[PDB]
């Protein structure tokens, strides 16, 4: 692709996020470098209104697939780098089990050298003394399948995975990731075969930094060219693997009669 | 008239069918594109489960209505 | 609060040696990387030289430098590992793989001069040859972990455990209970720390242009468990 030549060499990056996450407004800059040769993203991140009122590592998946290592046989289902320059509209909305849940539009595209990524985000339905508004996650991150399949009807991407956020207590809180890619231009954009990207993150604190803020460091490679491919129930869109299809449809159509 | 089948597999199948077809035939439409046999297939529109011996139309699908296959490898 | 501590005030380069036996299988890595205190951050490349590695690479990423855990201010009392150096301490695992075999490791760190060296005799035993790790089932990633310690005065140094989970291709987690004992090489005092904990990351990944079996390692470890 012509986007692919973009990202030999690290490229810098610049995120923004204006959030509202249960009334309580916030904004976010982060600035660092990706080099998809590697699979590497570094960037850190400072909330400028002051304390972040939610857990940064929910923000995490919210801060460019673009940076994927996709290995020479796999080129050709790289969605995010044939995209750009133009860029790409990423919309999540992402769902915290038993409790509230985050929606998200960003446009990923090159500003001039630079790969930036300007998101706006919504939080409601969010409880006071829940793990996000409580501030009960631990500061780490895991690692996670990135499930992508195409939409020719869109020309881009239907993106499904879960984030597994350890808590405080031991328990581990769910966050299930509904996510589509559109391209911003009518460039044409490789449409892939069913795969997923490999992803696995480390957050830190810069020692000499007394704002609220992270340092986060993503490593990406794609792979998986499936019963584990996480796919949406065409009765109730409720995200699962491919393996629990079948006996999910057998209750759920079932349940959900006039369909 | 033509429809979509969409699967899980990210792969849309356009097919050509009248309203008078009944799901088994448009199941061997399926099989006769893309060799999947009829008894792996189930077949989704709007919520429902399409039935062996009822028809296009008993569901009320038009041109261009979208169906969902998703298969199901053996107890089909 | 020690002597060790001023050792690791910048970039400390680091060496990792590791000799090696699983169920007969005989095998060597070398590593070589540098960590930095300061931040909490350890950067290593290891390369197996004696072909391919016959366990998975991300069951050998805690046997292959807890000294290079950022201990905030209000903790370095209690950091166990930089109090020990120049001279080093022994660090001795067992390690259980759920319903397999077992490691046993142990380890000398210690700075050889300017560098950072960890020398590692580990033995495996008791593996199934259809199982995750003589299988290679494991997927090529690392999760997080809090890693739980312990003083331990009886042999003036320290006792650790925590579980990785580890990640399987078929979307299963198969758990390796750690056991470990940290005690010092020297005579010099040593700090013996309150209960706490470093909480670990790490990422696993690839140098494109190395084709020799190999694992690029990137650590984030930092103490916590006690209130500032
Ligand atoms: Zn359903």
């Amino acid at each position: 692709s012509k986007g692919e030549e973009l990202f030999t060499g690290v490229v810098p990056i610049l995120v923004e996020l204006d959030g509202d996450v249960n009334g309580h407004k916030f904004s976010v800059s982060g600035e660092g470098e990706g080099d998809a040769t590697y699979g590497k993203l570094t960037l850190k991140f400072i909330c400028t209104t002051g304390k972040l009122p939610v857990p940064w590592p929910t923000l995490v998946t919210t801060f460019v697939q673009c940076f994927a290592r996709y290995p020479d046989h796999m080129k050709q289902h790289d969605f995010f780098k044939s995209a750009m320059p133009e860029g790409y509209v990423q919309e999540r909305t992402i769902f915290f089990k038993d409790d509230g849940n985050y929606k998200t539009r960003a446009e990923v595209k090159f500003e001039g050298d630079t790969l930036v990524n300007r998101i706006e985000l919504k939080g409601i339905d969010f409880k006071e003394d829940g793990n996000i508004l409580g501030h009960k996650l631990e500061y780490n991150y895991n690692s996670h399948n990135v499930y992508i399949m195409a939409d020719k009807q869109k020309n881009g991407i239907k993106v499904n995975f879960k984030i597994r956020h350890n808590i405080e207590d031991g328990s581990v809180q769910l966050a299930d990731h509904y996510q589509q890619n559109t391209p911003i231009g009518d460039g044409p954009v490789l449409l892939p075969d069913n795969h997923y990207l490999s992803t696995q993150s480390a957050l830190s604190k810069d020692p000499n930094e007394k704002r609220d803020h992270m340092v986060l460091l993503e490593f990406v490679t794609a792979a998986g060219i499936s019963q584990l491919h996480q796919v949406q129930c065409p009765v109730c869109q409720q995200m699962m693997p491919a393996a629990h299809i079948n006996s999910h449809l057998d209750r759920c159509l079932l349940l959900h009669p006039a369909g | 008239m033509q429809i979509f089948v969409k699967t899980l597999t990210g792969k849309t199948i356009t097919l050509e069918v009248e309203p008078s077809d009944t799901i088994e035939n448009v199941k061997a439409k399926i099989q006769d594109k893309e060799g999947i046999p009829p008894d792996q297939q189930r077949l989704i529109f709007a919520g429902k489960q399409l039935e062996d011996g009822r028809t296009l139309s008993d569901y009320n699908i038009q041109k261009e209505s979208t169906l969902h296959l998703v298969l199901r490898l053996r107890g089909g």
